[PDB]
């Protein structure tokens, strides 16, 4: 159950609730106070889709899925079979997802190393309290929220999308888009250069970082650098998931008109404004 | 159908890459031990994979992993219950004996050599043309501890000549002798430099170097080692 | 508060980096270009030198021939009045020859035409691209990892508005040339198949897509937290083990129970982001060819 170099690193402390009460192990994994809170709120929301399961009359995870309150309910609460469960589950998400941040925070303690792996994912837990939560309490209704269902879900992206044009001329997603697009590029050359070093043609030694520069400037003329590259890679990925968020925020809430439309400013700036010929006038 | 042939395919394949990704994963640590360093029972779905050899550049010689495990050095620790899964208590000084948040590898006492086979990393006066060009420059510099309290003066800065990096500070302390601190490790401010890892009389514990003119993979490891493990050990001291 | 390491705090320079030799021809390398202090608080300031050669020139120079056969036709368009050239900017566009001409490059010049050869350049312009990358690797003696990976980038490129098109019978079927314009093509493309979401492939697509957000989430701010054992030296904790490596694996491994080696990161790096193009590549092959309607396949599978 342990690694070959992991006993020394087992030692004592790094909790933040609880001293040692539940500093301990379980195989491989810590557990601590939070490892507790999210295999509760966890287990009570599995729970709590299985019985959505029986209301809806069906077992097949292709069709079960556990819809919100009715615009009619506005933000109050509904009953359960219609929207109650989901805010309850919704809870209990947001639930399992700060414990499991917070759980990661003392590992980090224990270990002695950064804070940075937790505070990148608390970037996606605000996406989704922004999908849940903000977006639909601005928008006076749990309704505008999106259902949990493999493909119900999939329903609502098109829906809500479509229901201002094509999403496509929403701002914040072009650049959300970029960022995401850009993201995998980076990744893609950061794996295979580290790779293409340590794994080098056929019986020669293991290139050097210094081959890894060289290789980039010969091709692009730059070298972002070992470090750099790492730095440039969480701030791709939390950027793109920021203009996610953003893109969404104000998507029915400061406009509410078709995407395609807001453009207008553009084109009808004075200078050009009237100007004949081109594709517009 | 086409497609939903291209699609079975896609999964069969899918999982061998899986399958392939996580024996590569298992080059180093593996095989799994008892919480006494005796070969673990159940090792999991996934066998080891077949050994590997890299030609290490500049003479180095070879590796080949997966392969022996050892952590050649003691471990000062104590169980803590008569069961697996609880942590290990350190018997001595953890500062001290490289446990926990502090602990440190056996790596090999040699430098790090560059793509022509020179150091690596080389205090700045000894790095021709090399000079602080952006920000504040830390020479000079007073050294404060988590206590608030004064330990030394940075007399240097140790640089990554190939990625033209500021890695380490080169520290001087009461009784002149020098220590370096990891450049990750230390806020640089417009009059001095504080570190928040260490109180003031943990700065004469940091593991000191043979040469002065350059450090190895071992001697590195033990300093920040330390230096990290600061942050749980030195907290009685640490103030603010 | 404590230090993070997104920005340096002291930059430090020395002679400019002329780079390792073996076997590259140092005749074709330029010469060094300044230093960029800017960059410098991100990651390195040195620019240059940049290795030119044969196949370098000619990719550059086809490359701009692409670039400025469009902007000629946007010009048309523009009435060359620049204003208008400017104002409608993300609306001009060069389409590729209708339905009629096929597979022809009959199709007069304002009819497909001009796209025509803007492609034929752009065609030119990425292969070679590829096999520069290819070489630049030999002269230094590293895998061609990086050659494999493109070419991942390059068959969905291909697929879009080569292979598809001819299978199809007509360039039409091909991606025009335009900001707003080839936004639209997509749209489109998915409403005349059945909506895209059904199509399998499109849908495991953007499951690397996001997970490629997720692991270089995960693997950048990992290194970041172990920077302070100096962790960022990846190929050398490969080679020589350290504690970095060990407190990476072991933060996984108490998190989820599971984890990876400081080169092995890099083959679940290097395969997520590949797979996004890959299976795109494949999802986009079977539309139009093969399956028509992807919710009508969807119901069958058939
Ligand atoms: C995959 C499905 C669709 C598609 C769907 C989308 C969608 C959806 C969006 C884009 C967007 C973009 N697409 Mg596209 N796109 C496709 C195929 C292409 C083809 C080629 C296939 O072979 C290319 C080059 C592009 C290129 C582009 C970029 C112009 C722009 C994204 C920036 C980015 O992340 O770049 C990654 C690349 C780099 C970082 C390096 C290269 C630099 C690029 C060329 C710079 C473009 C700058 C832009 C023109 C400048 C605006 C600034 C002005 C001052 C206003 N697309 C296919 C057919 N594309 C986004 C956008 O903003 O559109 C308006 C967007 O929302
Ligand atoms: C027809 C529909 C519209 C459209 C409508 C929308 C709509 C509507 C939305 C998006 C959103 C997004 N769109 Mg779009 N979009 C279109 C076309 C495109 C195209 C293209 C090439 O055509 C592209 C590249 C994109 C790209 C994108 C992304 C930038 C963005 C979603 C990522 C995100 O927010 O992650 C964020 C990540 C999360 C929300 C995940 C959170 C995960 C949590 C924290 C943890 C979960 C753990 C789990 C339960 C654990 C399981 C444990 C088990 C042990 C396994 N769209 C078309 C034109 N798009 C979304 C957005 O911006 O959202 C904010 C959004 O709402
Ligand atoms: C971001 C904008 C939209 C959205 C748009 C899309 C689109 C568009 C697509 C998906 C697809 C998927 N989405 Mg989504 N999705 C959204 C929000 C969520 C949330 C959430 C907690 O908010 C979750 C758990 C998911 C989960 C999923 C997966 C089931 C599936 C993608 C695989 C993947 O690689 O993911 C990235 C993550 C990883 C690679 C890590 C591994 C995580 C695994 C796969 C999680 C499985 C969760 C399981 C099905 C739910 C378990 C709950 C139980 C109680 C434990 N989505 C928002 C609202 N999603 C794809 C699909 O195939 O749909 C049918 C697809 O095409
Ligand atoms: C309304 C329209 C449809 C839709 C229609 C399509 C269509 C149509 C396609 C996609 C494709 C994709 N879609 Mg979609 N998509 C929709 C909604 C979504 C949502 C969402 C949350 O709603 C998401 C996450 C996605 C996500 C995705 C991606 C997984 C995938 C593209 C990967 C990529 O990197 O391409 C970008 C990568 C490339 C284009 C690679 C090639 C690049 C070449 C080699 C480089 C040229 C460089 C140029 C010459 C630059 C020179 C250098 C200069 C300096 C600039 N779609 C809606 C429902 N989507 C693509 C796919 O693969 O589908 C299966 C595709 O064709
Ligand atoms: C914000 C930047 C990016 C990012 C980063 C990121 N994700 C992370 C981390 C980081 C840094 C982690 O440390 C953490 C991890 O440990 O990964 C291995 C994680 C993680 N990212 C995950 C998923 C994930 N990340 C995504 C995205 C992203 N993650 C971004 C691209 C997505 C997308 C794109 O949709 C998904 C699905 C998890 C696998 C994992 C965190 C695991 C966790 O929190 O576990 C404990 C919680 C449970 C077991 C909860 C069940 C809770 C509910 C009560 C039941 C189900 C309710 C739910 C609403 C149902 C949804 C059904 C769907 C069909 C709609
Ligand atoms: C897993 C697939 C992902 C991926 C991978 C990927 N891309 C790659 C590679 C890989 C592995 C490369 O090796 C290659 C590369 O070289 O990277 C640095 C590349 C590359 N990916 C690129 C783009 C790209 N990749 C994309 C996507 C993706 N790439 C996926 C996410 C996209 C999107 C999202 O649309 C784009 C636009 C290219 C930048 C680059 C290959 C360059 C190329 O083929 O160039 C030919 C040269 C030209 C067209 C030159 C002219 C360019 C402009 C028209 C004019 C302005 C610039 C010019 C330089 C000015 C000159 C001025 C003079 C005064 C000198
Ligand atoms: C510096 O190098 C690096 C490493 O190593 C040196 C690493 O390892 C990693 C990360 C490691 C990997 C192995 C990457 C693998 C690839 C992925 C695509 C990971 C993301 C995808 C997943 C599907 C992960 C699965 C997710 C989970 C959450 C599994 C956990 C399973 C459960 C059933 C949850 C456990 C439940 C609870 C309640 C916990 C507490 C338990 C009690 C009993 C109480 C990175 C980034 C890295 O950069
Ligand atoms: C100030 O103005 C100047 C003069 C400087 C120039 C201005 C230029 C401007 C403003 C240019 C703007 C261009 C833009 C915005 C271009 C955008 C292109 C986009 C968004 C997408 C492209 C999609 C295209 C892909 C899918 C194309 C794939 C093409 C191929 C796979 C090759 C096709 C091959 C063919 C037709 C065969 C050629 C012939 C033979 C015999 C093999
Ligand atoms: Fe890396």
């Amino acid at each position: 159950a342990l690694l070959s170099f992991e006993r020394k690193y087992r030692v004592p402390g790094g909790t933040l609730v609880g001293g040692n009460l539940f500093d301990f192990w379980v195989g491989p994994f810590y557990v601590g106070f939070f490892g507790v809170a999210t295999f509760f709120f966890a287990a009570l929301g599995i729970i709590l889709i299985a019985w959505s399961a029986v209301l809806q009359g069906t077992w097949n995870p292709q069709l079960i899925s556990v819809y919100p309150p009715a615009l009619e309910y506005g933000l109050g609460g509904a009953p359960l079979a219609k929207g109650g469960l989901w805010q309850i589950i919704t809870i209990c998400a947001t639930g399992a997802f700060v414990s499991w941040a917070l759980r990661e925070v003392e590992i980090c303690r224990k270990l002695g190393i950064g804070y940075h792996i937790p505070f990148a994912f608390a970037f996606a837990i605000l996406a989704y309290l922004t999908l849940v939560l903000f977006r639909p309490v601005m928008m006076g209704a749990w309704g505008y929220a999106f259902p949990y269902g493999i493909w119900t879900h999939l329903d609502w992206v098109s829906n809500t999308g479509y229901t201002y044009g094509n999403f496509h001329y929403n701002p914040a997603h072009m650049i959300a888009i970029s960022f995401f697009f850009t993201n995998a590029l980076a990744l893609a050359l950061h794996g295979a250069l580290v790779l293409s070093a340590a794994n080098p043609e056929k019986g020669k030694e293991m290139r050097t970082p210094d081959h890894e520069d060289t290789f980039f400037r010969d091709l692009v003329g730059y070298s972002i650098g070992t470090l750099g590259i790492h730095r440039l890679g969480l701030l791709l990925s939390l950027s793109a998931v920021f203009f996610s968020a953003l893109c969404m925020i104000i998507t029915g809430t400061i406009w509410f008109d078709q995407w395609v439309d807001w453009w207008q400013w553009w084109v009808k700036l004075p200078w050009w404004a009237n100007i004949p010929g081109g594709i517009n006038g | 159908d086409l497609a939903s042939l291209a699609i079975y395919s896609f999964w069969i394949f899918l999982a061998g890459l899986i399958y392939y990704l996580q024996t590569e994963n298992m080059r180093e640590g593996y095989p799994l031990e008892n919480e006494d360093g005796t070969p673990a029972a159940n090792q999991g779905p996934f066998p080891l994979p077949k050994p590997k050899t890299f030609i290490l550049p500049h003479g180095r010689g070879t590796l080949t992993v997966p392969g022996p495990e050892s952590e050649d050095r003691p471990i000062a620790l104590a169980r803590t219950a008569v069961s697996e899964g609880f942590p290990h208590a350190p018997t001595g000084d953890p500062m001290k004996d490289g446990v926990g948040p502090a602990s440190w590898v056996a790596r090999r006492d040699l430098p790090e050599l560059d793509g022509h086979g020179h150091n690596k990393i080389k205090p700045m006066k000894a790095a021709a043309g090399f000079h602080v060009s952006a920000g504040k420059n830390p020479i000079g510099l007073p050294v404060r501890g988590c206590d608030l309290e004064i330990a030394g003066k940075v007399v240097d800065i140790w640089v990554d000549i190939p990625e033209q990096m500021a890695r380490f500070l080169e520290v001087e302390l009461k009784d002149g002798s020098t220590r370096l601190l990891p450049m990750q490790m230390v806020k640089v401010q417009s009059n001095r430099v504080h570190v928040n890892a260490l109180s003031s009389d943990l700065f004469a514990g940091i593991p000191t170097i043979k040469s002065p003119t350059e450090v190895t993979l071992l001697e590195e490891d033990k300093i920040c080692g330390y230096v990290a493990g600061g942050l749980m050990y030195a907290a009685p001291k640490r103030k603010s | 508060a404590e230090y993070q390491n997104i920005f340096s705090q002291v930059q430090v320079r020395g002679p400019a980096d002329l780079g390792m030799d073996e076997d590259v021809n140092l005749a074709n390398r330029s010469g060094v270009g300044p230093f960029s202090t800017l960059l410098g608080w991100f990651g390195n300031a040195q620019l240059g030198p940049i290795y030119l050669g044969s196949l370098g020139v000619l990719s550059l120079f086809s490359g701009l021939m692409w670039f400025f056969t469009i902007g000629i036709w946007f010009w048309y368009q523009a009435g060359w009045n620049p204003a208008v050239f400017l104002r409608d900017l993300f609306f001009f566009s060069l389409e590729p020859p209708a339905p009629e001409y096929g597979l022809s490059f009959a199709a007069p010049l304002k009819e497909g035409g001009l796209w025509l050869i803007a492609s034929f350049f752009m065609f030119v312009a990425v292969w070679s691209w590829w096999g520069r990358t290819y070489l630049r690797a030999q002269a230094l003696g590293m895998g061609k990892h990086t050659a494999w990976a493109f070419l991942s980038a390059i068959w969905l490129w291909m697929v879009l508005g080569f292979i598809r098109p001819i299978l199809m019978g007509s360039w039409s079927e091909a991606v025009p040339y335009g900001i707003f314009s080839h936004l639209d093509w997509t749209n489109n493309f998915s409403l005349v198949h059945g909506n895209l979401f059904y199509n399998p492939f499109h849908g495991l697509s953007i499951a690397f897509l996001y997970g490629s957000a997720l692991l270089f989430a995960m693997h950048g701010a990992t290194i970041l937290a172990v920077s302070r054992f100096g962790g960022e030296r990846e190929l050398e904790q490969i080679a020589d083990r350290g504690t970095a490596a060990e407190r990476a694996a072991l933060f996984w491994r108490w998190t989820m129970g599971f984890n990876a080696t400081m080169e092995g990161i890099h083959r679940w790096a290097i395969w997520m982001a590949v797979l996004v193009t890959l299976t795109g590549g494949i999802g986009i092959l079977l539309s139009g060819t093969v399956v028509d309607n992807w919710y009508v396949w969807g119901q069958n599978h058939g």
